């Protein structure tokens, strides 16, 4: 399982669904499927309701199954997922992180201002430099030239929001 | 239950292959990325042009006939199964993205490597050095590419 994690907003558009929630007990593994699931007690709700206590995601790692590595029971953390069957998915990829670590530009995202870039606007991931821009409404992220990962400046504190219609530049949170 | 091959000679097929980059470029890429084990191992790889080999490689978009579709562009890239029998050991390219020969966008012989591990029964690597960590790592040049001391140990405490 290799993986692109996405930007925030990224990760904001693509998921159905966007929560608060507490992993609550171990998974359960059913067979059938090849999936297993958490409970989770969900608290708050920034995107979703046309749509919960569960959370499902492949059973081994290889195949990009979400291991949950947090000891610590009351921890809020936020999930972004995809809903499929009216189930709620989430991959080794999703955008899962505790709620505490998120800068409080990320949680103004999730919360107000993701929403406003997600219609014309999208972050494009930068893996390789020269890096090819494809058109105004893309902002490149090139935060992928440092360590990686979600920690980034562009990730922390930028979105992508239009100045124009049309054109679309990172602005700060 | 420490999933391994029980066995030293292992068989390969290419199934399919993705019109992004040409036909001797996926196999020399795959080759090399066998190759990478093979040179810590005593792992030996014979290559099938028909039948079902042990380990079966494919692109494939979307929905492709396993329990977990892929999900276009972008976010997850391949995905693999442990040592076994049947889909156990098959590696899974999404094509969706743009597969690449040089270190352009999203090279072949990386994620083979990092899928063909998973294939040999290796797990995922905490250290971001590690050809087994999970998130997709582009290096400047492929030249002084090495295969860290994690992975050498978890191959070679699985065969060896
Ligand atoms: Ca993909
Ligand atoms: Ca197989
Ligand atoms: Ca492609
Ligand atoms: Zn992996
Ligand atoms: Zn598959």
């Amino acid at each position: 399982c290799t993986c692109v994690p996405p930007h925030p907003q990224t990760a904001f558009c693509n998921s159905d669904l966007v929560i608060r929630a507490k992993f609550v007990g171990t998974p359960e593994v059913n067979q059938t499927t090849g999936y297993q699931r958490y409970e989770i007690k969900m608290t708050k709700m920034y995107k979703g309701f046309q749509a919960i206590r569960f959370v499902y995601t492949p059973a081994d790692e290889s195949v990009c199954g979400y291991f949950h590595r947090s000891h610590n029971r009351s921890e809020e953390f936020l999930i972004a997922g995809k809903l499929q069957d009216g189930l709620l998915h989430i991959t080794g990829c999703s955008f899962v992180a505790p709620w505490n670590s998120l800068s409080l530009a990320q949680r103004r995202g999730f919360t107000k201002t993701y929403t406003v870039g997600c219609e014309e606007c999208t972050v494009f991931s930068c893996l390789s430099i020269p890096c090819k821009l494809q058109s105004g409404t893309h902002c490149l992220w090139t935060d992928q030239l440092l360590n990686g990962s979600e920690k980034g400046f562009q990730s922390r504190h930028l979105a992508c929001l239009p100045r124009e219609p049309g054109l679309c530049t990172w602005q700060s949170l | 239950g420490i999933p391994k091959w029980r066995k030293t000679h292992l068989t390969y097929r290419i199934v399919n292959y993705t019109p992004d980059l040409p036909k001797d470029a996926v196999d020399s890429a795959v080759e090399k990325a066998l190759k990478v084990w093979e040179e810590v191992t005593p792992l030996t790889f014979s290559r099938l042009y028909e039948g079902e080999a042990d380990i079966m490689i494919s692109f494939a978009v979307r929905e492709h006939g396993d329990f977990y579709p892929f999900d276009g562009p972008g976010n997850v890239l391949a995905h693999a199964y442990a040592p076994g029998p049947g889909i156990n050991g098959d590696a899974h390219f999404d094509d969706d993205e743009q597969w690449t020969k040089d270190t352009t966008g999203t090279n072949l012989f990386l994620v083979a490597a990092h899928e063909i591990g998973h294939s040999l029964g290796l797990f995922h690597s905490a250290n971001t050095e590690a050809l087994m960590y999970p998130l997709y790592h582009s290096l400047t040049d492929l030249t002084r590419f090495r295969l860290s001391q994690d992975d050498i140990n978890g191959i070679q405490s699985l065969y060896g």
